[PDB]
């Protein structure tokens, strides 16, 4: 919880500094107004008090300016928390590395002192295995591209599988679409594409 | 102190020895001669004398405290002996105490 | 701008026929110089009298140094939020076959002593570090953590994982995939079927190569291209100069040189003179620090956008409009420039338009038909369902259309024959 | 130092931007002298947590290791015996290393320090970007994951800070009429 903690220190320290600024002469004979007043008449006390007034006014101005800049910085994070809540918690986000590292699934808010903690739930593939892939498949003078997925072969057969969880499926017409003729695409490979309707007609 | 790199302060090398250089002229400035005049000019026509090409012992003049008020508004009397000047002009005349 | 009009008509559509691949540059600042000032040396210049007098004013000095140190650390945070998003360091394969695409201008050049790319060389020559201005008076410049050769390694790991892995290296274990297959999915990302690429692979590759080539000429011809980074430099250097000149002002004192005041006058009278100089120089330092705080906030706001364009466009394809390139985003490449980053957004743009008459349904035999994915368009004699973003007519059959309701309810429906496979 | 100012016969002193003298002509001999300030620089103490130990290293910012012994901040601090050079400056009290680890205390210019045991000492080395890797690219080779994982990662954000109010008059004057 460093971030939140840091905020608190940044504020507390500032206040402490401001308070200590009340013990500085700034050029006056003393840093205690009562002592100056009780040792000097107004005609000579005005000169001493002017320096203390100028110094403390300058210190207050410094404090307020620093707080304004720091508040702008904090508002820049409030405006991002209010966006994470709108897009991660209240819906699923397609932005990359926004709602967590991986493919976002959901999120949960939790309150913390002067802040909010999200628990981004994400999906991450784990074990990898590689195959040989060909962009098209020439059944008979017709290129075939996978409707949704990618072609891959384990060395003997060709399967069209989704691109994020290995799941081989026999290649048929319903998951492939035709466009053009063979010999126009680099990498097209011969293969047989089953016909779902043909066996029923034969049957 | 927590783990990290902290800028404690800044270091400056210190001087080894002091070397002083000054134009040296044998002549000693005739400051006394200005005040030794028997009669000063009239106030409406004050007299101006330029002093140059000499060495002025302001320390002797100050120690020879024959003057009532001897104040300099741009310099301190103690620092005069060390400090050096380019053009020195003495304007002598007579005025009233008030 | 140029006057224009659109021939709107409630049964008229326009479907483009060819396209274009355009590479557009975008420059962003990411950090600024890590200047650091020593309050005591600047204000007093190593004089014991002034150093003692400066103690009464309190702890202004320490809280100036804290602010400057905070800015300095923020700069190292900014430089690392952008480039250091990659877990590991990848290496491009020795073989360079990529199906026609030519990355020689962006990938590292082994010949050079440093593994910069030629475009990186042009960028580094255009914005000459310390071109303007950048000092014994307590002002110093600290070096950045990443030595400017680690930045190159990061921008080469990103660029070598993008070529072979794609968007996968940013959301898990990097998975290899041939580049001409990767572009076929970058195309689906924008709503153009994949066959548009493999059939036009050669022309697209040549357009990409020429587009990459023209970037070097565009950068070389105009020196002001990288002005956006150059300005940063000036804004900093300028400021420093002003601060230094502030040491020659009287602020009401008899002189602007502390030594002369000390040697002319004794402490009893020199305190008054020195106090005015102390107040003036303290005010000048406060002005400088406040301006730097505001400027650093601006630079941080820009670094937070550079680190977002890196995540959403280099490590994946972006669906946001006019966020990563003017057109339909395809990919993006990073390059490092002095105190900043330059993206090369690759975008798809339709080129040649032809217009037809369109009707939102087809009353085949008393049942309306709506296209699953496409638009009905006719050249005057036949009706075809065509994908939105690239003219490609296809006979209408039940596979492209789905039925919903009757013909009388809809408006604008038109008769036609829908073939039965 | 001797210089090539080429002063004119009526010219005595040079000048700097900040109105500081930086060239003179010796009154006794008319040779031209150039004045330079004596070496100075910040000192940065690299320290592990005082709880862990009370041994520290010292970095002299952009100063010559041959000149560091001349410097006066104190203690000599084993000058010469343990000295390391880097573009940030001269590092004393740290032991160089050829292995590359992650960064712990970033010294700068690619140099990072740490406090390791081997009984413990401060080691200054070159930080490592990350584990080397390669991808077996091949124009007909793909890799499809077979298993997945669900991971919950935390993310903290500030949302506001303390609401403080300061009464100007009470602070400045402390309830005094004058
Ligand atoms: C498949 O991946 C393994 C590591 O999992 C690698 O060694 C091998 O070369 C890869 N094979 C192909 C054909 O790319
Ligand atoms: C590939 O998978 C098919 C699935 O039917 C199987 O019959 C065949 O043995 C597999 N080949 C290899 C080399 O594992
Ligand atoms: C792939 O590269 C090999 C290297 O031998 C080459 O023979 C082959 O034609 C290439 N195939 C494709 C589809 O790019
Ligand atoms: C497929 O087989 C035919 C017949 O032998 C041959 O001409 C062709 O080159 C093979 N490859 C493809 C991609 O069609
Ligand atoms: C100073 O003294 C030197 C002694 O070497 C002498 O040559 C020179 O003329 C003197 N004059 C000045 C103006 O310094
Ligand atoms: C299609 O349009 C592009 C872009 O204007 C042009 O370069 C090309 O020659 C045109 N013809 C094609 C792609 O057959
Ligand atoms: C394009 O690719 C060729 C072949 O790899 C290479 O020689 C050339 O340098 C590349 N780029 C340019 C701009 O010539
Ligand atoms: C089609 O576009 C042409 C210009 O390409 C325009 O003159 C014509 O009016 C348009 N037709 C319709 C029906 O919108
Ligand atoms: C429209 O396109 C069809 C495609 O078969 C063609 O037969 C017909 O002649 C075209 N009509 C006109 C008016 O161009
Ligand atoms: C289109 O506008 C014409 C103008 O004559 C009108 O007759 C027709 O009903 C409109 N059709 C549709 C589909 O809105
Ligand atoms: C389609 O033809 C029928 C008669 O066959 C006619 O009544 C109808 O108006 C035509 N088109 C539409 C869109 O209703
Ligand atoms: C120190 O000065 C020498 C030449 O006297 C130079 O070679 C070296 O780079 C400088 N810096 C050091 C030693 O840190
Ligand atoms: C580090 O490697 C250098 C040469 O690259 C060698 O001189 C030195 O002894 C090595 N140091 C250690 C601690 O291995
Ligand atoms: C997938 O991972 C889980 C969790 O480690 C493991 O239990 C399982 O056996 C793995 N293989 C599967 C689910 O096929």
């Amino acid at each position: 919880l460093g971030k939140l903690q840091d905020v608190v220190n940044q504020n507390a320290q500032a206040l402490n500094t401001l308070v200590k600024q009340l013990s500085s002469n700034f050029g006056a004979i003393s840093s205690v107004l009562n002592d100056i007043l009780s040792r000097l008449d107004p005609p000579e006390a005005e000169v001493q008090i002017d320096r203390l007034i100028t110094g403390r006014l300058q210190s207050l101005q410094t404090y307020v300016t620093q707080q304004l800049i720091r508040a702008a910085e904090i508002r820049a994070s409030a405006n991002l928390a209010a966006t994470k809540m709108s897009e991660c918690v209240l819906g699923q986000s397609k932005r990359v590395d926004f709602c967590g590292k991986g493919y976002h699934l959901m999120s949960f808010p939790q309150s913390a002192p002067h802040g909010v903690v999200f628990l981004h739930v994400t999906y991450v593939p784990a074990q990898e295995k590689n195959f040989t892939t060909a962009p098209a498949i020439c059944h008979d003078g017709k290129a075939h591209f996978p409707r949704e997925g990618v072609f891959v072969s384990n060395g003997t057969h060709w399967f069209v599988t989704q691109r994020n969880f290995y799941e081989p499926q026999i290649i048929t017409t319903d998951n492939t679409f035709v466009s053009g003729n063979c010999d126009v695409v680099i990498g097209i490979v011969n293969n047989t594409v089953y016909d779902p309707l043909q066996p029923e007609l034969d049957s | 102190v927590e783990k990290g790199i902290y800028q404690t302060s800044n270091f400056r090398v210190q001087p080894t020895e002091s070397i002083v250089r000054f134009p040296n002229i044998t002549n000693l400035c005739p400051f006394g001669e200005v005040f030794n005049a028997t009669r000063f000019a009239s106030v409406y026509a004050w007299n101006r004398k330029r002093i140059s090409n000499c060495v002025a012992d302001y320390s002797v003049l100050y120690n020879s405290a024959s003057f009532s008020t001897f104040k300099c508004y741009g310099v301190s009397p103690t620092k005069l002996n060390d400090l050096c000047f380019t053009n020195v002009y003495a304007d002598s005349f007579v005025i009233r105490g008030d | 701008g140029a006057e224009n009009s659109v021939a709107y008509s409630n049964n008229s559509i326009a479907i483009p026929t060819n396209f274009t691949i355009s590479v557009t540059t975008e420059i962003l600042p990411v950090s600024m110089t890590k200047t650091s000032v020593d309050c005591t040396m600047y204000i007093c210049g190593d004089s014991t009298e002034c150093s003692n007098l400066l103690l009464q004013y309190g702890s202004f000095c320490t809280q100036l140094n804290r602010a400057l140190t905070g800015i300095a650390v923020e700069q190292d945070k900014n430089t690392q939020e952008v480039f250091a998003q990659v877990k590991q360091i990848y290496k491009t394969p020795p073989i360079k076959d990529f199906g026609g695409f030519n990355f020689s201008q962006i990938l590292p050049d082994p010949s050079k002593p440093s593994k910069r790319s030629p475009i990186e060389d042009l960028l580094f020559n255009k914005v000459t570090l310390a071109d303007a201005g950048f000092k014994f008076n307590g002002l110093t410049v600290l070096p950045p953590l990443l030595t400017d050769e680690m930045i190159a390694q990061y921008t080469s790991a990103l660029l070598a994982g993008t070529i072979t892995s794609g968007w996968t290296f940013g959301a898990g274990p990097a998975l290899q995939i041939p580049f001409p297959m990767q572009m076929a999915y970058r195309f689906n990302g924008i709503g153009v079927t994949q066959n548009v690429l493999y059939e036009n692979q050669k022309l697209i590759a040549n357009q990409f190569n020429s587009a990459i080539g023209k970037i070097q000429d565009s950068l070389s011809s105009t020196p002001s291209a990288l002005g956006k980074l150059q300005d940063v430099v000036n804004q900093n250097a300028q400021a420093l100069n002003t601060l230094v000149k502030q040491l020659s002002s009287n602020f009401g004192a008899i002189s602007s040189v502390l030594n002369d005041i000390l040697s002319r006058l004794d402490p009893p009278e020199a305190e008054v003179q020195i106090d005015r100089l102390i107040t003036g120089r303290l005010q000048s330092l406060q002005t400088y620090v406040t301006q730097q705080l505001i400027r650093a906030a601006e630079i941080r706001a820009s670094a937070n956008l550079a680190a977002t364009k890196m995540s959403e466009c280099v490590l994946g394809q972006s669906k946001r409009v006019d966020f990563c390139g003017k057109g339909y985003h395809l990919m993006s490449f990073p390059q490092s420039a002095p105190h900043g980053v330059v993206f090369l957004h690759v975008t798809y743009v339709p080129a040649q338009e032809k217009n037809f008459t369109t009707a939102p349904a087809i009353c085949h035999d008393g049942k309306a038909h709506f296209p699953r994915e496409g638009v009905f368009v006719s050249n005057g004699t036949h009706w075809f369902v065509t994908q939105r973003n690239f003219y490609e007519p296809q006979i209408i059959t039940t596979d492209n259309t789905f039925v919903s309701g009757n013909c009388d309810v809809v408006i604008g429906i038109v008769n036609n024959t829908v073939y039965d496979p | 130092t001797e210089s090539n100012k080429k002063f004119l016969p009526f010219q005595q002193f040079g000048r700097d931007i900040a109105d500081t003298t930086d060239a003179v002509r010796d009154p006794q001999t008319l040779e031209i002298l150039d004045i330079t300030p004596c070496s100075f620089g910040g000192v940065s103490v690299i320290t592990p947590g005082t709880n862990t130990s009370n041994q520290v290293a010292v970095l002299y910012q952009d100063v010559n290791c041959t000149e560091v012994p001349v410097a006066i901040h104190w203690r000599v601090y084993s000058t010469g015996s343990n000295v390391f050079q880097t573009r940030a400056g001269c590092l004393i009290g740290a032991e160089h290393v050829n292995n590359s680890y992650e960064c712990d205390i970033p010294i700068g210019a690619g140099i990072c320090a740490s406090y390791q045991t081997q009984s413990q000492s401060i080691i200054a080395y070159t930080m490592s970007l990350g584990a080397e890797n390669s991808v077996a690219y091949s124009n007909n080779s793909i890799a499809i994951p077979t298993n997945f994982t669900i991971s919950v990662t935390t993310e903290i954000l500030p949302v506001s800070m303390t609401k403080t109010s300061v009464d100007c008059t009470m602070y400045i004057c402390g309830d005094s009429t004058e």
